[PDB]
């Protein structure tokens, strides 16, 4: 049928417009976007602490500064590097060498279907061990905020604080698993899939946001410090959206030609 | 709605399952349009 | 007094998929109102039908194809409906399409002209139904459902691929080439040459656009793959 | 017959914030009155409402700012505005804040003159949004948000720092200047000098007061730091 | 509050003829027509009462 | 229907329990007929 | 009221779940007031 | 031992409200028991021989 494409607008036909046919039936609705984006994913894989810890410096950071690392797990689709937020994905392809290694993450899924500019929704955590008969518990705090450090003495015994707080903190029995919801805390009104401003007003890094997340989680073993042993462990976390909303198209990746 | 199979039944209020938005004092619909 | 009750094999079991919530930590918490911000999407076709383009080798990848002067019979560009085939890679409707496993409807394609106003010419679009041997000739060509199409004032004409399947869905990706995949061929001939003034340049170029259809749908969520990101 | 029911992934967790209560062991009991006890607090806010004094550097702390008699163009005291700055420290609204994460809401700040009754002036009160370098002079503080003061009869004068920002609720500490913590300065400017009678103390002093606005507003607690104990 | 409860001594059995259904994983699921198929069979009694040959021994 | 014993409760919608047919717009009977 | 989410059901009885006192026989009021 | 949160956040001068207590192990796989008495009382201190 004779149309102009020029005008950015154009009417979706049938098979009947220009030859005898019929339209077909609806079918089913599995493209909603609400009913798409409530499936658990894996995010990220962090160790668990025996102790008081040290959180990491910003990104300036030069050698022999002492802290932990690889503890720390963000709640967020977008690149992260280092237990904080990134603008450009990495990967190390030559395991060797000086200098400590980053950890990494990324939302494959919700990036190979990132098709919009603006998202919101609330978030639902799980945890699962990765170690035969392991106990241990989980912590979080909400966005813009800091973890605090030290530790007190009962009976001679040290005792981390992050044991106590006004903001959850759960245990599971031996195998068990933790689970539980949290809301949209950020002070932004929506969630940027992409960005392309500034948040300090002079030597800003643009397209790199602030608060783009939901809060921080980690993992300890409840135990006083005088019980540090040998070998390190390791925690698996999952996460899914919940009641999502999106607000402007997009494009997608670039599938590379072989 | 969404992939929720429940139909009958809420335990906890809404206000403390959902994140609601404070107050202040069918088929598809088109996208971009031309006049 | 206590309730009796006997709990099902399937208990402590994690699955990812289950259409249930679970318990709050930190309720009571009221957000911003989101009112001002315009053009919520609720359905991921309200994207997958809007036109993009495809691409072609021009042996290394360009979307056109340059309209040659030379005399031959085979067609002047054919390639096959699959919407695994690279053609429709980078595409919102392949793209999209890659994601889940089944799908319904009829697809739709378009073409724009954008060669000189004084030329003159007509094209001949037809689509092929599964053969043993794909259509090699214009005598074979008009047998099959096709459409003519002639240069005029409007730029833009298109063409939509009817829905005959042996069966309800097809899949959405070609491990081997069964009926419920692959679906015949599209192929585009020059039925005669175009005609141009003096001093003007010659080999117009011809643009392409893919998109889904009216009554498009797609079923049944796959996870996707990762590979984009080496 | 027994209700069959599987337990979900989530069983024997406890969880410290959970909204719901347990089992009780020793119930039955009745409790005194307390009827004759007065003025129970039902918000935190009633607190956060009155003001209190904040706290300056002599060089070793005072509440007081003494105004000299030499003359310059600089501004007589300015300090900026973030809650976790050390000036708000001790105040109620800081104390309380810093057990928090967010804000809305005007500031309210007042003043007191201590000076003799036969003294006679003029100030100048500004507050300037966020920019690449801090106001520094009379001229470039007048064309933001100010107001006149003058001594009179009354002694105490109140000023209001409007809430403006890019975005609703902010931050109540500040890791990093981000615009969404820090929102800018505080600062008094001498309009004219103190004019005093023959045999009398030079130097008057002035007083400051911080308090909450009437729409001021709190959310989402957090964890409090214990090092006030050492 | 919680409610109390007991389970009894049969729990966590895996029982294969037991009359009860279980917890779906995929649902939302739609499925094509089957109304042209025609002969539907609802019970095997219609096919038993068909007649059949016998055999026996030509030794 | 069916092996099937509850016949008071059903908690999950019957569009979740079940797969559906999408619509489009006693005495056992014998089979095989004279005429 | 409270950080208590249930507001459907309760078992036990309000005099075994809290505590009472035994009989004898909106915006925020202000404290401090002037004449 | 001491309230950190608590007097962190007193701001008053009286207070009252009912409590609930939990108790966690801190030693793999424990078999313990926990007991209490009302304000005001004293803890019994003997033993009785069985068998
Ligand atoms: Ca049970």
């Amino acid at each position: 049928s004779t149309d102009n494409a020029e005008t950015g607008v154009i009417e979706a036909g049938n098979t009947d417009t220009d030859f005898s046919g019929e339209l077909a039936a609806p079918g089913s609705n599995h493209t909603n976007v609400k009913f798409l984006f409530d499936r658990s994913r894996l995010l990220n894989v962090i160790k668990v602490l025996e102790k008081d810890a040290v959180f990491p410096r910003p990104f300036p950071t030069q050698e022999g500064a002492q802290q932990d690392d690889g503890y720390f797990c963000l709640l967020t689709p977008r690149p992260t590097v280092a237990s904080r937020p990134a603008t450009r994905f990495g990967l190390y392809a030559n395991p060797s060498g000086s200098g400590v290694l980053a950890n990494t993450s990324l939302d494959f899924n919700f990036y190979s279907l990132a098709c919009f500019t603006y998202f919101r929704s609330d978030l639902e955590v799980t945890v699962v061990s990765l170690e035969p008969d392991l106990e241990f518990a989980v912590g979080w705090f909400p966005s813009g905020s800091e973890y605090q450090a030290s530790s007190f003495v009962y009976d001679q015994l040290h005792v981390p604080f992050h044991f106590t707080g006004r903001t959850p903190r759960a245990f599971a029995s031996k195998g068990g698993k933790v689970s539980f919801v949290l809301p949209w805390n950020s002070v932004s009104s929506v969630l940027p899939v992409r960005w392309g401003g500034a948040s300090k007003l002079s030597s800003a890094t643009r397209g790199l946001p602030a608060h783009a997340d939901w809060g921080t989680i980690y993992a300890f073993v409840p135990r006083p410090n005088e019980k540090k042993s040998t070998a390190v462990k390791h925690v698996a976390v999952y996460i899914r959206y919940k009641n999502a909303r999106a607000w402007c198209p997009s494009m997608l990746p670039f599938r590379s030609y072989k | 709605r969404g992939n929720n199979g429940n139909m009958t039944f809420n335990y906890y209020a809404n206000t403390y399952q959902n994140s609601v938005d404070f107050s202040t004092s069918g088929i598809l619909n088109p996208l971009g349009y031309l006049k | 007094g206590p309730i009796p009750t006997a709990p099902r094999e399937n208990s402590l079991m994690f699955l990812s998929t289950l259409p249930d919530d679970t318990v709050p930590a930190y309720g009571n918490v009221r957000t911003p109102p989101v009112n001002y911000l315009p053009g919520e999407i609720t359905d991921l076709l309200q994207l997958a039908r809007i036109p993009t383009l495809m691409a072609f080798e021009r042996v290394t990848y360009v979307p056109y194809v340059a309209v040659p002067t030379q005399f031959d019979d085979r067609p002047l560009i054919s390639f096959p409906i699959t919407l695994s085939d690279p053609v429709y890679q980078n595409t919102l409707v392949g793209a999209i399409s890659s994601n889940f496993a089944n799908y319904r409807g009829c697809i739709q394609i378009t073409l724009t002209f954008c060669g000189p106003m004084m030329a003159r010419g007509k094209f001949l679009l037809s689509y092929s139904p599964p053969n043993g041997t794909q259509p090699q000739t214009l005598s074979e060509a008009m047998q099959c459902t096709y459409s003519i199409w002639d240069i005029g004032l409007n730029s833009s004409w298109t063409f939509v691929v009817p829905y005959i399947s042996p069966s309800d869905y097809r899949e959405t990706r070609a491990i081997t080439n069964s009926v419920y995949s692959a679906d015949g061929w599209f192929s585009l001939h020059k039925l005669t040459k175009i005609t141009l003034p003096p001093d003007c340049p010659q080999s117009p170029c011809i643009l392409f656009f893919a998109s889904a259809g009216e009554d498009y749908t797609l079923r049944l969520p796959v996870d996707c793959n990762p590979s984009y990101v080496f």
